[PDB]
């Protein structure tokens, strides 16, 4: 079967055709059967995995399945998705290769879903569960190699803060308005001044005093002058 | 325009009951009974686990909620036992110090909650003592349920999630690689213990027939009875009796064995471990020395060359989880002092308390309480809704009374030669405005002293001296000797006794040369490069500078040299901007011998409302004139005492540390000297002066309170304050509309508008320094020490510069002893002073722009007690 | 607004031009040790100035890194490597720390380039001109080469420690092996890098479905006997000896093999255990005039296999198996 099926697949690839026959009932049944018993999966794992992989090797069937979910009313569960999840849970240590194939299939499925969601988004909400299962870094990669303890305490995560500290307060309408950001060729230590004279030259000579690469009224720069004792 | 929707900001207090009366029976331990209370308590709990019961050491206390009567224990076949005192109380007790029935009702409620929560789950969760850690490693954190009763009768529970590294160990860990660098803990009590050495079997023995009876007792307390389990591994333990009495061992040198009491047997399924956090130099920058450019020039030079009843104290007592430290590092260096010489510790505190983050927080990062978002799904909601009346969290509008945005305080700075005020959000522009300090200049002469890489410190020392001269901060005429050395440098190698002696002889020959000069021209300082930004080499560079000062002072007195440390990376990273050395220059300017005069202080502006004080209303209100802030702390192990003292404008700053040790005479000496320095600063101001001493880290024990009640009097009015930094109570913010940096952070085009530059009266307001003050409606429990609640709790709160629902940073203030009446006015005055003392902390070199909500002396005390407890001391 | 980005890109362009000019001026001037002593503080000062401008956002950081990876990729003489690799190690904290595909492109490009530079350095001698006399004394040559090998080994080690995504799919040259020789050296066989290397050999080696190949493990010393079918006997049909493996594509290749360089190509496929035995059968079975050089070609194929011998096992015996097969032919008659 694998040899004949493999040859047919090769011919199809050569024929530049992604078209495939539809047998939704059989694949789903097989997946469910494999998922139900751990021991059953363990026996003849290579034969079962190779066949499933060949069936899902083609993206033609997968794209069609995705369309149905968008098409189906409300939040009803998908049998194929459930089977895939069961296989992912169930397929632990069956074979070094088996794990790789499963991971590849999962990764491919997420990509297919993303490709499908190129227009306005049809909501699925099963992506997060799928995304968590397959990862290329840290703990999840090792992972590839609960009776009633459900605390449900739901701890918070570190949310990344943005990189603009400086904002601008509009003191009239009492609201923040815009991000203060000069390009870094503006902050020059200014030397060409003309305040080498003395203070109290006439009155209100702040025009030749406030010279720097920020206006001093953006800090409420108050003078200090008193009659001393 | 504080249009904050006070509803729908989620707190961490789940309301669980509604109390207008609570009754109690106390059975005294009359006539020294033959453990009758200890027997009859578990004999009462075996009937039903719903009862409310607790015990002082042999006294019995039974409790009862609003209506139902208190249970009576199963007595003898004839009953001679009557209760000793009946009573009831309500939700208005004596608040600043708890009477000893509310502090027993809280323990009884917490024990009932943990026992019911352990029994309802599938035998997978035990009480660690103010915790509930799973036997499997599913959460890998401590969940902490803390009950409390408010003043209107709202019995709430607060949830905490401490992310400590408590991992359970098994039979495949009893080797040297695990037991060498872990700290073990007895699980249903919380005592620490070390494993006894083996008995030629491999660190596990069979249980004796007696002590299996203890397992039957585990069916009645803590509800985790594994009698049905066909496998059970037993081990021989021995705990430390000091940790049975609160005396945690010396946290500087952990993992060291100590004398024993007696051996014990214990199931290996419940013994936990805490891992030694480790420290390394760095990464990503070639620690194998190819980041050295002279290696590249060496390789191109080579190419050029080639071109040619023994367990009931462990089943009854508990440790309150504050007496176990968060972290403890591995190398643990040794400093040495005398019985009169306390110099190296004050040196390390002086040169770690006022450097921004260039030291790098050299130890291990903090272990803080991560904030709970929601708890709707799991099992503890089911167990609370089964056990009690209701379970839903308190909104913002029920606990928060006063929410208001604080002002922005001003600061003094000298522009050209005028002395202008300016907003405190303008520190990094200090080069691009030619700002110069108002309080005059301080001058020194510098001497870099490196031994690693001369070709980069040759380029580093003149540009630092030039950026110190080029702003008007005095003249650092760097040192120059006779020979071919470029000035202000001495490239040695092998820092040792003989070369330091010769260098001290060279410096004292220079000082004998320059005889006749003014006093203020010669203070000198030595800059040392840390080859690795850790603690073990900071203490060694402090030792090297102390050897230099000892060899200089005996050959010539009155010479005053100082120590500044700089990490080697900050010298030889080529990404270090010259807009950054400026900050390092300010970190020399706050060490020169005019020590308590720094870069700038608060501007002391005119008030907003005048409010001429006429006839009062005539109660005992005071209307003080000058406050004085003081922050002292004491470590978890009872040795170190840290202190920082500041004026109401940040003027008369002192920062000091005292290694008391195991004794209790040096502790009273240090607590007397703290009041000595406080009164020394108090004898400078007007009068009607109220010092405010703030104890860090929640817990205020009884010995320090006895000391501060003995020392105080009519010389000054104190006002005790408890301060909490870590978010044990975690208000999680959830709204999208009020803080108007969130529409600008959501898509960067929502507000996004032009400035309309004819209305040009704006101000650059830097976020992370826009603090909001809260005064709560009711008093709060302290985060530790369940023996004293507070009065008039409040908080400083700093948002996170991000969009959406996330926890906000907070700083909890709790008044404990007000001198006059009307404590809410005193709390608002304390918060309005604390905002100014928090805004000062960037101009002083205490930290970078990371916490604008903590006042500066409390942050100084926290940095000292974070990075200085780990060194162990020897007295010689 | 785009005028500012235009100006920033232009100044980034002239900065990388001046850095390239100085690094080539090194080899375009080096004949005087007073000029070299000036040149060392020259490169040190320019690197200090370039870092001080790069940390101030005065240089567009994404054109500079792409130029940098192009400049470490394009070089061919090794006497610029120890300085250019130090320039790489400076911005190492910003190239590989980005947390066909646009995302994490410099990381995969930098590990492909560094493995290629490792191979080219480990190939031959350090001199590239070979135009002047007394070219090489061996000791300074190996002393120089061991340093560059150490630097590239440590950088590949930090690449493998860094990336948690771990996508080393090589589209250009499929799986030449140098990295186990690296990872045997460090950590004294730490099993995490070992298990990641086994998953690496599963993923990035592009393992073929090989359904027939799974069957190959079963094959042992086996022989072939052909028996005529009952139906065949009536029509006097002749049975074809049974074959453990087909290698039909291989059979097809043999027919068109003549007047082409078949010998170097077969080497690529390790079919010596099965195809070589099969090849003998093909040579024997169908060519009288079709394949004049068929026996000689078979000998050449066998000879090539014989030349490429690494172990006594499955080499000398092949001849024994052939003798057994010849004996088997006699049995069939």
């Amino acid at each position: 079967s694998m040899r004949f099926q493999r040859e047919t697949s090769g011919m199809i690839v050569i024929s530049m055709e992604n078209y495939h026959l539809l047998i939704k009932i059989i694949r789903q049944l097989s997946e469910l059967n494999e998922g139900n018993l751990s021991k059953r999966e363990i026996q003849i794992d290579a034969v079962l995995k190779i066949f499933s992989f060949h069936q899902d090797s083609i993206f033609q069937r997968i794209i069609a399945d995705l369309s149905a979910d968008k098409p189906t009313s409300p939040f009803i569960d998908s049998i194929c998705k459930l089977f895939d999840k069961i296989s992912f849970n169930l397929r632990l240590k069956l074979f070094l290769y088996e794990i790789l194939s499963s991971l590849k299939s999962f990764a491919i499925y997420s990509s297919t879903i993303d490709a499908p969601a190129f227009h306005t988004s049809g909501k699925v909400e099963l992506p997060k569960k799928l995304l968590n299962l397959p990862p290329f870094q840290v703990s999840s990669f090792v992972k590839e190699t609960s009776f009633s303890l459900n605390l449900g305490i739901g701890i918070v995560e570190i949310a990344h803060e943005n990189e603009q500290k400086w904002l601008i307060y509009d003191k009239k309408d009492h609201k923040y308005v815009c991000t203060f950001s000069m390009e870094p060729y503006h902050f020059i230590s200014n030397y060409n001044t003309k305040y080498t004279d003395d203070m109290a030259t006439g009155s209100n000579d702040t025009t030749a005093f406030n010279d720097s690469c920020v206006n001093l009224s953006l800090f409420d720069a108050r003078f200090e002058r008193k009659n001393p004792h | 325009a504080s249009t904050y929707r006070l509803e729908d900001v989620l707190s961490s207090f789940y309301r669980v009951e509604k109390i207008k009366k609570i009754n109690y029976h106390q059975y005294i331990s009359k006539a020294q009974n033959d453990q009758w209370s200890i027997q009859m308590e578990f004999m009462l709990r075996k009937q039903d686990p719903k009862t409310l019961v607790a015990l002082l050491s042999r006294d019995l206390w039974c409790f009862s909620i609003n209506d139902d009567p208190v249970p009576t224990p199963p007595a003898i076949e004839h009953k001679p036992v009557s209760p000793d005192k009946i009573g009831t109380f309500t939700a208005d007790y004596s608040k600043p110090n708890l009477p000893p029935h509310y502090a027993l009702f809280l323990k009884a409620l917490r024990r009932k909650i943990y026992i019911n929560l352990a029994l309802g789950s599938h035998n997978k969760l035990i009480q660690f003592g103010n915790a509930c850690i799973s036997l499997s490693g599913v959460p890998n954190y401590l969940v902490q349920l803390e009950p409390h009763l408010f003043v209107n009768g709202d019995l709430t529970v607060s949830l905490c999630a401490k992310n400590m590294g408590l991992v359970p160990m098994k039979e495949e860990n009893l080797e040297e690689s695990f037991l060498s660098k872990h700290a073990l803990y007895l699980a249903p009590s919380g005592i620490r213990m070390h494993l006894a050495p083996a008995s030629k079997q491999g660190y596990l023995i069979t249980p004796p027939k007696h002590t299996e009876l203890l397992l039957t007792t585990l069916s009645v307390s803590h509800g985790i009875n594994l009698q049905n389990k066909k496998n059970l591994k037993w081990v021989a333990v021995v705990p430390d009796l000091g940790h049975l009495n609160g005396h945690t061992p010396t946290i500087a040198s952990y993992l060291t064995p100590l004398l024993e009491a007696k051996k014990l047997v214990w199931p290996l399924h419940l013994i936990f471990a805490q891992p030694v956090a480790d420290i390394e130099n760095s990464t990503s920058g070639d620690p194998s020395e190819f980041h050295c450019l002279q290696d590249a020039l060496d390789a191109i030079d080579d190419f050029i060359q080639l071109k040619q009843s023994s367990s009931l104290p462990f089943l009854l007592r508990h440790m309150p989880l504050a007496s176990i430290p968060d972290i403890f590092i591995t190398p643990t260096p040794v400093v040495t002092i005398s019985e009169k010489e306390q110099d190296i510790l004050d040196l390390i505190a002086e040169q770690v308390v006022t450097d921004y983050n260039i030291l790098g927080n050299l130890g291990i990062p903090k272990i803080a309480y991560r904030g709970v978002k929601d708890c709707q799904e799991g099992l503890i909601t089911t167990t609370m809704l089964q056990l009690f009346s209701t379970f839903d969290r308190l909104n913002g509008n029920d606990t928060i009374s006063k929410f208001y945005n604080m002002k922005q305080p001003y600061v003094f700075v000298k522009k050209h030669h005028e002395l202008i005020k300016v907003k405190h959000d303008s520190q990094p522009f200090i080069k691009f405005l030619n700002f110069r300090p108002p309080n005059g200049i301080k001058n020194f002469k510098s001497l870099l002293l490196s031994s690693s890489f001369k070709e980069d410190c040759l380029s580093f020392a003149p540009t630092l001296s030039q950026t110190y001269i080029n702003q008007e901060l005095g003249f650092c005429e760097l040192l120059k000797l006779t020979n071919e050395d470029p000035p202000g440098l001495m490239y040695l190698k092998a820092f040792d006794k003989n070369k330091l002696l010769l260098l001290a002889a060279q410096i004292v020959s220079y000082c004998s040369n320059n005889k006749n000069s003014i006093k203020n021209v010669p203070p000198i300082l030595i800059i040392l490069p840390l080859d690795n930004a850790t603690l073990t080499e900071l203490v060694d560079k402090a030792n090297i500078f102390q050897v230099i000062k000892n060899e200089v002072c005996a050959k010539m007195p009155n010479i005053e040299l100082y120590l500044k440390v700089i990490p080697m990376d900050f010298i030889r990273n080529v990404l270090v901007t010259v807009d950054q050395y400026v900050n390092v220059a300010i970190s020399i300017y706050n060490m020169l011998p005019p020590k308590s005069v720094k870069f700038t202080h608060i501007a002391h502006t005119l008030p907003e409302k005048v409010n001429f004080r006429t006839m009062q209303q005539s109660s005992s209100i005071i209307y003080y004139d000058s406050y004085i802030h003081l922050a002292y702390s004491r470590s978890v192990d009872k040795e170190w005492v840290f202190a920082a003292l500041s004026d109401s404008y940040g003027q008369g700053s002192m920062t000091k540390t005292w290694y008391v040790g195991n004794s209790r005479g040096k502790f009273d000496d240090a607590c007397n000297q703290i009041w000595n320095i406080a009164l020394n600063l108090a004898s400078k101001k007007f009068g009607k002066i109220c010092l405010i001493l703030t104890r860090l880290n929640g817990i205020l024990p009884d010995d320090e309170l006895m000391n501060w009640r003995r020392l105080s009097g009519r010389n000054i009015h104190l006002a005790v304050v408890c301060v909490d930094d870590n978010s044990k109570i975690s208000f999680i913010d959830e709204d999208k509309l009020y803080p108007s940096f969130k529409p600008i952070y959501k898509d960067t085009r929502f507000g996004g508008r032009m400035d309309m530059t004819r209305l040009y009266d704006y101000e650059i307001r830097d976020i992370d320094q826009d603090i909001h003050g809260i005064v709560f409606q009711h008093p709060f429990p302290l985060a530790h020490s369940q023996h004293r609640c507070a009065i008039r709790s409040g908080a400083l709160i700093k948002f996170k510069k991000c969009d959406g629902d996330t926890v906000w940073d907070k700083f909890a203030v709790n008044l404990l002893n007000c001198p006059h009446s009307d404590s809410t006015q005193l709390l608002e005055t304390i918060l309005e002073e604390f905002r100014n003392l928090a805004a000062l902390n960037v101009w002083y070199g205490l930290s970078d722009g990371e916490d604008g909500h903590i006042p500066w002396h409390i942050l100084a005390v926290k940095k000292m007690m974070n990075t200085l407890v780990h060194t162990r001391v020897k007295i010689a | 607004d785009a005028i500012s980005m235009h100006l920033l890109k232009d100044w980034t362009d002239t900065f990388v031009y001046i850095l390239e000019k100085l690094i080539f001026d090194m080899t375009n001037h080096y004949n005087d040790s007073q000029q070299l002593r000036t040149w060392k503080r020259q490169i040190s000062y320019f690197l200090k100035l370039l870092g001080n401008c790069y940390s101030l956002r005065l240089i567009n950081k994404e054109i500079f890194h792409h130029w940098l990876v192009e400049f470490i990729n394009k070089m061919e003489n090794f006497e610029f490597l120890p300085l250019s690799l130090h320039i790489l190690m400076i911005f190492w904290n910003d190239i590989c720390q980005i947390d066909q595909k646009e995302p994490f492109f410099l990381v995969t490009k930098i590990t492909d380039m560094l493995l290629h530079k490792y191979y080219i350095v480990s190939s031959s001698k350090s001199m590239i001109n070979d135009e002047n006399y007394i070219i090489n004394d061996i000791k300074k040559n190996n002393k120089i080469k061991l340093n560059i090998l150490k630097i590239l080994s440590s950088l590949i080690l930090k690449i493998f420690q860094e990336q948690s995504l771990e996508v080393f799919i090589f589209p250009t040259s499929n799986w030449e092996i140098y990295k186990p020789l690296l990872f045997e050296i460090v950590s004294n066989a730490d099993t995490n890098q070992n298990s990641d290397m086994k998953k690496k050999l599963e993923l990035i080696s592009y393992r073929n479905e090989s359904l027939k190949n799974n069957s190959s493990i079963r094959n042992v010393i086996m022989s072939a006997s052909n028996a005529n079918d009952f139906q065949l006997t009536i029509v006097t049909c002749k049975q074809f000896p049974k074959l453990s493996c087909i290698q039909l594509n291989c059979i097809d290749t043999q027919f068109t093999k003549l007047l082409d360089d078949n010998p170097t190509e077969f080497d690529w496929p390790t079919y010596v255990d099965q195809n070589p035995l099969t090849m003998h059968k093909i040579i024997q079975l169908i060519l009288w005039s079709i394949h004049p050089s068929r026996q000689f070609d078979h000998y050449e194929s066998n000879q090539l296999v014989a030349k490429l011998l690494l172990l006594r096992i499955n080499s000398t015996d092949e001849d024994l198996h052939e003798f057994q097969i010849e004996d088997a032919i006699w049995s069939l008659v």
